[PDB]
């Protein structure tokens, strides 16, 4: 299976660990996320039960994602524990668990699953990193209460505690927004956005990374599943695309700039669950997923603390390739044509468009607009100046991957007829 | 009922309110240990027994001394350390608590059943099957949960 | 019926707290009343439908066991060093 | 269901028991004759107190709470298999196993790291 | 006289453009650091949330 990969070597290497050196552990871990690589690719599209976890569609595209977040992160970073690798593969696995349920209380063993060991990961004993992580922690004891009493109270409305029978009178619609709540935290969608900023900031950059590609994923996955009301849809998205675009012009801190734009992202993905698609989300997020992954490579390339806007400054001398990758991932995300962003939300906005919501899909379109502001901020600041300042060049492993994600965006952004054939949600 | 079900549930919110108004941790922290006890009784009343005894044994036998041993661990003799800018917002605070449970009670009175099936009393012989019957997954998921959590636990408090 | 009142007070009433404490650990004490208002809530509707409703509550419980063991844990290893608890003196991530 | 007779009646044990605790606190507080010291409301030989109030205290405490908790969790599931665990068969067995196995994974870590410190 | 015209208009527009960073940083300052603040605004949310549903 894919979950075989994950728990066997999870717990194997548990005790495991102490025999062998932290670089030892690095190269275990990368290993063993790769054979779960191998073991999606090889069974994909036959939809498998064993029990309440059940392989469709939706799961094996965001597995794909969660895993492929969890093979760079692990990539970038030294320590002085096997524990700090130990603990994200944990983390994966959760995320994967997550992504491969419909029942509620997987749903929530899964939700601290993947948020505990996010938790401890916020430490490299930055003093910031422990002001963070506590925010982090609180906050999201807080929403386990409420995602925990979201689940009471459906039960109460309805006989399955998966999702799926009928839905009712009030109760059912009380249930349904309670659990909103929970998945709309882990996600980022506004108004539940406000630990985005200071997370973000405060935990050392490559973990960042794994929050801004995998959590979302993983969250997302999960959301699919609820059959969320079409007003629900509507405040969320006008609330995160107005609070979030707008802040983000104040800051000025890189990091803190990517995490506003990862609450806007998320407000333009949230339009794909009015209908709901699988396809849609698919794509986006392959596009989102490779942009910030290579943006927050390149930013780690950087320095590992707190990288001030200026620090960018004449990357493309430092290298020229390296300098070009972040170029066009910026651009992508911003959804410049024919990068792959722009089909990322078309494909999203032709869902809004068919369920008749015209007034959001408007006023997401105009502060999409907004958004060039701090986009090109980045995005052309590359070529001035070289700034005097740290920097370090990396390995060929490194240039690589940064090099592979930037040239694998604009490839499909030329051909997204190729992978969108075969995102399908039935296998 | 009613003459006896009013005795519980007052006493219930009564310790409710306690547990957040109070001042000072011990208190506070042992008048939710009064709280439990309670609500055991109530599961009992409910034809819950084995998940009575579990409330005893884990939520008010384990946790609570988990928090006991965090407060006098590092101490704690102000539940009001400090001030800072906050003092209103004591009022929208108590604003928001009334709100939410408006639109809860809202909502269940919108939607009124009945309390009408058997239950066997919930003694454990009765749960077994089920447990891992067909919850054996859920079951497991649960036990990975544990030690994902002793792991990362030591992870944060040892430098190892 | 009554019960199930009820339980949505004592969520009411975590709220409260969790919004009026300045004491770190007692924030978190407060979310747990509030889990336990949960499952009153889970386990009066299994009277209703009969008997999946005990089975979840006990998962419940262990999820809200760990997230109590590893908040806790990060709570002391925060606070063992700095000398005051007080959550609103944490302060230099801000926009 | 269980006979309610007798949980009623548990409650009944506890209310005697505390009336017989509490009564015989009454008779020892009030009698015996009164006189405060200056001394015996400053603690206990040489300091004020005799650790002197120093501040905080072991990590140890913590540890030893915390694996006690999660563990008691432990515990609390294995007794339903425990009472009905001829109903369940072979398949039940596997069961079990697998989720001790778990949990003794986590022992087993901890152990080679450190109770103490 | 509409050339000056002309300058004066494109510093309307830009105009604009300082009302957008103003509010940007007006809606930044929403932002404390304060925890117990979050809190609020989380629940206040949350709370919205439900309401609009209904």
């Amino acid at each position: 299976m894919t979950l075989a990969i994950l728990a066997v070597f999870s717990v194997a290497l548990t005790l495991l660990g102490f025999v062998l050196p932290p670089q030892g552990v690095k190269r275990a871990t990368l290993l063993g996320l790769a054979l779960a690589l191998a073991s999606l690719l090889l069974t994909w599209g036959k939809p498998f039960a064993f029990g309440p976890y059940a392989v469709d569609g939706v799961s094996q595209v965001f597995t794909l994602l969660a895993l492929l977040g969890a093979l760079w992160t692990v990539g970038l970073v030294r320590s002085g524990r096997f524990e700090f690798y130990l603990l994200v593969l944990y983390a994966a696995l959760g995320m994967h668990l997550l992504a491969s349920t419909r029942h509620l209380l997987l749903m929530l063993v899964a939700l601290e699953a993947l948020s505990l060991p996010l938790y401890a990961l916020a430490t490299w004993r930055r003093g910031q990193g422990l002001e963070a992580a506590l925010k982090y922690f609180l906050l999201g004891a807080l929403a386990a209460a409420f995602f925990l009493y979201g689940a009471a109270l459906f039960y109460g409305a309805t006989g399955s505690l998966v999702l799926g029978a009928p839905g009712e009178g009030p109760l059912y619609a009380l249930a349904l927004g309670l659990l909103l709540v929970g998945l709309g935290f882990k996600a980022a969608l506004a108004p539940f956005h406000f630990w985005t900023p200071d997370v973000y900031q405060g935990s050392p950059t490559p973990v960042v990374l794994f929050m801004a590609t995998s959590v979302k994923a993983a969250a997302f996955a999960a959301l699919l599943r609820v059959a969320a009301p079409p007003e629900a849809l509507a405040l969320l998205v006008a609330l995160s695309v107005v609070v979030g675009n707008l802040a983000a012009l104040a800051q000025k801190e890189a990091k803190r700039l990517l995490a506003y734009s990862s609450i806007a992202h998320a407000g333009y993905m949230a339009l794909a669950l009015y209908t709901g698609n699988a396809q849609a989300l698919g794509f986006y997020l392959l596009t989102y997923v490779l942009a910030t992954g290579l943006a927050f490579a390149v930013l780690s390339q950087i320095s590992p603390d707190r990288v001030p806007l200026e620090a960018l400054r004449g990357l493309y001398r430092k290298d020229p390739l390296l300098g070009l990758a972040f170029l066009v991932a910026m651009l992508s995300l911003l959804g410049l044509p024919p990068l792959a962003g722009f089909w990322g939300k078309y494909l999203a906005f032709a869902e809004a468009a068919r369920a008749g919501a015209w007034g959001v899909l408007v006023l997401a379109l105009v502060t999409s607009a907004v958004s060039a502001y701090y986009y090109l901020g980045l995005g052309l600041a590359v070529f001035a100046r070289p700034e005097e300042t740290p920097f370090r060049p990396g390995p060929p492993w490194a240039r690589a991957a940064v090099v592979a994600a930037g040239v694998l965006l604009l490839a499909l952004g030329l051909l997204p007829g190729l992978v969108l054939p075969a995102l399908a949600a039935g296998g | 009922m009613s003459l006896l079900e009013g005795l519980a549930l007052f006493l219930l919110l009564l310790s409710g309110v306690l547990v957040v108004t109070l001042r000072n941790a011990i208190h506070a922290a042992l008048a939710l240990i009064l709280n439990f006890l309670v609500l055991a009784g109530v599961y009992v009343a409910l034809d819950a027994r084995f998940l009575g005894f579990i409330q005893v044994i884990v939520y008010a036998g384990a946790i609570v001394v988990l928090f006991l041993f965090v407060i006098m661990l590092l101490f704690a003799a102000q539940g009001e350390i400090g001030f800072d800018p906050l003092v209103r917002s004591r009022p929208l605070a108590a604003l928001l608590a009334l709100g939410v449970a408006g639109i809860l009670a809202a909502g269940l009175w919108g939607l009124d059943l009945a309390f009408t099936q058997d239950l066997k009393g919930g003694l454990p012989q009765a749960l077994g099957p089920l447990l891992y019957g067909d919850w054996l997954f859920v079951l497991l998921a649960v036990g990975f949960l544990l030690m994902a959590a002793t792991v990362v636990a030591v992870a944060l408090v040892e430098p190892g | 019926m009554s019960y199930l009142l009820t339980s949505a007070l004592l969520f009411a009433l975590g709220v409260y707290g969790v919004l009026t404490r300045r004491t770190a650990i007692l924030v978190f004490l407060s979310i747990e009343l509030m889990l336990n208002a949960a499952n009153l809530s889970l386990v009066g509707f299994a009277r209703a439908y009969g008997l999946d409703g005990q089975v979840a509550a006990l998962m419940v419980i262990a999820v809200a066991a760990a997230e109590v063991a590893v908040g806790l844990g990060l709570i002391v290893a925060i606070f063992r060093h700095r000398e005051s608890t007080a959550v609103d003196d944490l302060s230099e991530l801000r926009g | 269901m269980a006979p309610i007779q007798e949980y009623v009646g548990t409650l009944i044990y506890v209310g005697v028991a505390l009336f017989i605790g509490v009564a015989a606190l009454l008779v020892g507080a009030l009698l015996g004759p009164k006189k405060p010291g200056r001394a015996k409301l400053m603690p206990y030989e040489s300091g004020n107190d005799p650790a002197g109030e120093v501040k905080r205290f072991p990590v140890h405490f913590y540890v030893v709470a915390m694996l006690f908790i999660l563990f008691d969790v432990e515990v609390a599931f294995l007794w339903p298999y425990a009472v009905s665990a001829g109903g369940l068969g072979l398949y039940g067995f596997l069961g079990v196993l697998a989720f001790t196995l778990l949990l003794f994974v986590g022992f087993l870590y901890e152990w080679w790291k450190g109770v103490m410190r | 006289a509409l050339f000056y015209g002309d300058r004066g208009l494109l510093s309307g527009y830009f105009g604009l453009g300082g009302a957008a960073r103003s509010l940007g940083q007006g809606l930044a300052r929403l932002q404390t650091g304060y925890l117990r603040v979050y809190a609020l605004l989380f629940v206040l949310g949350a709370l919205l949330l439900l309401g609009v549903m209904r």
